[PDB]
C-alpha cells in the first residue's frame, strides 16, 4: 500500500 | 538426511520418519511394530510405482526436499491377505468449504 | 506406547507419536490427566468435529514444530492454504497449539 | 489508553512475531544470516544502553544492524539526517517492520544498482522458534484480506485475529 | 563490505 522509497543505509 | 513420510492404506495414515539411506525393507519393519504385520506381508508404493526392499529410500525419491516434515511425502501400503495381494487402496480426505466471498 | 491414534469427524485414522501429539496442549491434558490405575485405556482420541483434510494437516504442524524446536537448524515456512486457514484456526485454537 | 500501556502492547506483539531473538551479539546474528537471501531480518535486544532493540538484515554487502529508536510512544529506525514527517513512526514496532516489509514489495535482479550507497530492503523474517499454528493461520488469514469481521467464525475467535493485524 | 552498524537516509 504505501509507495516505495529509495532508503539508503550508511 | 532425515525424511517424513505418510504411510498410508485405506482410512489409516502413519506419521513418521526415517533416514534417507535406510531401505524399503527397514521401512516395512517400522510399519510391522505398528500394524503388527510382518514385511513379506506388506507392499509399498510411491504413487503407482512398486518400490522394492532393496532399494534405499533416496533411491525411490524421498529426499530431504521432496519428503519435508511440514510436507511429507506419501507411500502407499496394501496388504497381503491369503494366497494374494490386495488392491492398492487409499481413502481420500475431506474437502474444504468454497472459500468466502471477501477472502481472494 | 510410543504412537497414538487420532480419529477425525469422518472416521480417518491418524497413527502419530505420542511426543508428537503432545504440542497439543488438549492432547496432552487428556493423555497426561487423570484416570484410574486398574482401568483398562484406550490409546485413541476421537476429534468428533475435526474433518481429516483439516486434522491431516495438525498433524504436520506436530512433526513441524518438534523437528524445529531446540534446533541450530533455519526454520522453513509452513504452508497453509487459505481454503483450510480458518478452519485450521478453528481446529488449532481448539487443541491449545 | 496512556503510554506504557501502549509500549506493553507493542512489547507482546514483538513476542508473537517468532523472530525476536532477545539476547544476541553483532557476530551471532551475521552468523544466523551470513547465506540468508537478501531481505532476511530479525529484531534482537540491543547492546547499547540507549536502545532496546535492534534489526539485523542482509543487505547487498553482508548483514548490518539498525537501532530502532523509541522517542515519545513511537518506535523510529535510527537515522544519519531525517525530516520528522517523512519519517515513518508508529505506537507497534511490528507495525514498523510490516510497514516497510509491505513498501519493498515494490522493490526492485537486473534492475538493482549493483555498486554503492547500499538500498535497504525487508522481505521474510528469520524465527528463532516455530509459532503456534493459530499465530500461522492468522498471518495466512491476514495475507488474504484485512475484512475479518465478515469471515464465518466465531466472535471469540475474530477478537483473536484483531489483535494482530500484520502480515508478516 | 557493510559497516556492522548503520543507519538510514530516506532518498
Ligand atoms: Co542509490
Amino acid at each position: 500500500v504505501p509507495d516505495y522509497t529509495s532508503i539508503h543505509i550508511x | 538426511m532425515d525424511v517424513f513420510l505418510m504411510i498410508r492404506r485405506h482410512k489409516t495414515t502413519i506419521f513418521t520418519d526415517a533416514k534417507e539411506s535406510s531401505t524399503v525393507f527397514e521401512l516395512k519393519r517400522i510399519v510391522e511394530g505398528i500394524l503388527k504385520r510382518p514385511p513379506d506381508e506388506q507392499r509399498l508404493y510411491k504413487d503407482d510405482q512398486l518400490l522394492d526392499d532393496g532399494k534405499t529410500l533416496g533411491e525411490c525419491g524421498f529426499t530431504s526436499q521432496t519428503a519435508r516434515p511440514q510436507a511429507p511425502a506419501t507411500v502407499g501400503l496394501a496388504f497381503r491377505a491369503d494366497d494374494t495381494f490386495e488392491a492398492l487402496c487409499i481413502e481420500p480426505f475431506s474437502s474444504p468449504p468454497e472459500l468466502p466471498d471477501v477472502m481472494k | 506406547m510410543m504412537y497414538v491414534k487420532l480419529i477425525s469427524s469422518d472416521g480417518h485414522e491418524f497413527i502419530v507419536k505420542r511426543e508428537h501429539a503432545l504440542t497439543s496442549g488438549t492432547i496432552k491434558a487428556m493423555l497426561s490427566g487423570p484416570g484410574q490405575f486398574a482401568e483398562n485405556e484406550t490409546n485413541e482420541v476421537n476429534f468428533r468435529e475435526i474433518p481429516s483434510h483439516v486434522l491431516s494437516k495438525v498433524c504436520m504442524y506436530f512433526t513441524y514444530k518438534v523437528r524445529y524446536t531446540n534446533s541450530s537448524t533455519e526454520i522453513p515456512e509452513f504452508p497453509i492454504a487459505p481454503e483450510i486457514a480458518l478452519e485450521l484456526l478453528m481446529a488449532a485454537n481448539f487443541l491449545d497449539c | 489508553s496512556m503510554q506504557a500501556a501502549r509500549l506493553a502492547k507493542a512489547l507482546r506483539e514483538l513476542g508473537q512475531t517468532g523472530w525476536y531473538w532477545g539476547s544476541m551479539t553483532v557476530n551471532e546474528a551475521k552468523e544466523k544470516l551470513k547465506e540468508a537471501p537478501e531481505g532476511t531480518f530479525l529484531i534482537r535486544d540491543s547492546s547499547h544502553s540507549d536502545y532496546l532493540l535492534t534489526i539485523s538484515v542482509k543487505t547487498s554487502a553482508g548483514p548490518t544492524n539498525l537501532r530502532i529508536e523509541y522517542q515519545d510512544g513511537k518506535f523510529r529506525l535510527d537515522s544519519i539526517i531525517c525530516v520528522k514527517s517523512k519519517l515513518k513512526q508508529f505506537d507497534s514496532v511490528v507495525h514498523l517492520i510490516d510497514y516497510y516489509v509491505q513498501m519493498c514489495k515494490d522493490k526492485r535482479g537486473p534492475e538493482a544498482p549493483r555498486n554503492g550507497t547500499v538500498h535497504l530492503y525487508l522481505t521474510k523474517p528469520l524465527y528463532t522458534s516455530a509459532p503456534s499454528l493459530q499465530h500461522l493461520c492468522r498471518l495466512t488469514i491476514n495475507k488474504c484480506t484485512g475484512a475479518i469481521w465478515g469471515l464465518p467464525l466465531p466472535t471469540r475467535l475474530k477478537d483473536y485475529l484483531e489483535e494482530y493485524k500484520f502480515q508478516v
